């Protein structure tokens, strides 16, 4: 099997530079270039440049051309890519290529941000069949995984995408719809996961 | 650069049914010395990598089932889906290879049809613990809707807001096919309390007419 | 194999 395994991700501040790493199994690395493509989030997809490892060639989007770098060692098969003066919207997953956009790698999460791990703050969404819920708020970076009563409750609940607010600070809500009799005596528990703090939140959402 | 333009933006298709994505190139990507075009299909699931399905234009990769596809030269191409999949719910991208730069089209969302289903509303006022601390978040959730195109306006004392709240929305529901949508409207403490009706309005085809759901602070 | 439409020359 053909495989492209890119280094892991990485959270670099404005300015930095990040080098990224792809390395080919399967075939022949010198045979095929290897191309560089991003999406920025909800974006669609953009090529970035190759490297041919046969002869170091390389070839550039005039979009990176004064910015981007591409590398290869073929004594371990693998091409690297280093976008340098990171800004804010190069935020992006990046992805390495092979030949004819044949084959993928996973992708390299970059995420350029002026801000600091920071865990969240949750709030209650409490409800006067009923909805309830739990605001999860300003924390960094993603991700934060929710679950209701320590995963026993699953029918109904909705973890919406989290949002980008204008501090550079993350935003998302957990909610579940639920039997407005049971708002008497069932409790209601929003379980929140924020590993890159080390960070664990149970909020109680009741009637207000 | 050579353009990709895809059609239609978003495809509903009903399990079983046949699904067509269509793309145009601003260039012919057929090379007159080889006679072949230079036209990839790629399908990606949300937060998911790439995963090639077509290359000129009509090759199906090794392993891709029979149901996919690829067709036409020059400047127009298609992609179909004879029999639509569960697991084909995804976003499809075509992408010229021909000159660089090698560029995608916008790509194509498919989702499985349904009956039209009107969201429930429902508003949440922020909590005295969020307020307290200098922030109001007011949240607006559209639960369980179909088809995805649903309006959300915030209204502050009957004033339309604008520029001060932002919305997400979830990926299709695996077992009803619906989507559920959450909005936030955020406000410092002393802007909060200088009004009282907080509204949310909801547009959405399955609602004859806008659905108002709203609390007074 | 020219698998890419300006590879070649």
């Amino acid at each position: 099997e053909v495989q492209l395994v890119q280094s892991g991700a990485e959270v670099k501040k404005p300015g930095a530079s990040v080098k990224v790493s792809c390395k080919a199994s399967g075939y022949t690395f010198t045979t095929y270039v290897m191309h560089w493509v991003r999406q920025a989030p909800g974006q669609g997809l953009e090529w970035m440049g190759y490297i041919n490892p046969y002869n170091d060639g390389t070839k550039y989007n005039e979009k990176f051309k004064g910015r981007v770098t591409m590398t290869r060692d073929t004594s371990i098969s693998t091409a690297y890519m280093e976008l340098s003066r990171l800004r804010s919207d190069d935020t992006a997953v990046y992805y390495c290529g092979r030949r004819n956009f044949d084959y993928w790698g996973q992708g390299t999460l970059v995420t350029v941000s002026s801000a600091s791990t920071k865990g969240p703050s949750v709030f209650p969404l409490a409800p006067s069949t009923a909805a309830l819920g739990c605001l999860v708020k300003d924390y960094f970076p993603e991700p934060v995984t929710v679950s209701w009563n320590s995963g026993a409750l699953t029918s109904g609940v909705h973890t919406f995408p989290a949002v980008l607010q204008s501090s550079g600070l993350y935003s998302l809500s957990s909610v579940v719809t639920v039997p407005s009799s049971s708002l008497g005596t069932q409790t209601y528990i929003c379980n929140v996961n924020h590993k890159p703090s080390n960070t664990k939140v149970d909020k109680k959402v009741e009637p207000k | 650069d050579i353009v990709m333009t895809q059609s239609p933006d978003s495809l509903a298709v009903s399990l079983g049914e046949r699904a067509t994505i269509n793309c145009k190139s601003s260039q012919s990507l057929l090379l007159s010395g080889n006679q072949e075009n230079y036209l990839a299909w790629h399908q990606q699931k949300p937060g998911q990598p790439p995963k090639t399905l077509i290359t000129w234009a009509s090759t199906r990769i090794s392993g891709v089932p029979d149901r996919f596809s690829g067709s036409g030269s020059g400047t127009d191409f298609t992609l179909t889906i004879s029999s639509l999949q569960a697991e084909d719910v995804a976003v499809y991208y075509c992408q010229q290879s021909y000159s660089a730069p090698y560029t995608f089209g916008g790509g194509t969302k498919v989702e499985i049809k349904r009956t039209v289903a009107a969201p429930s509303v429902f508003i949440f006022p922020p909590s005295d613990e969020q307020l307290k601390s200098g922030t109001a978040s007011v949240v607006c959730l559209l639960n369980n809707f179909y088809p995805r195109e649903a309006k959300v306006q915030w209204k502050v004392d009957n004033a339309l807001q604008s520029g001060n709240s932002q919305e997400s929305v979830t990926e299709q529901d695996s077992k009803d096919s619906t989507y559920s949508l959450s909005s936030t409207l955020t406000l410092s403490k002393a802007d909060y309390e200088k009004h009282k009706v907080y509204a949310c309005e909801v547009t959405h085809q399955g609602l004859s007419s806008p659905v108002t759901k709203s609390f007074n602070r | 194999d020219c698998y890419l439409g300006d590879l070649c020359n």
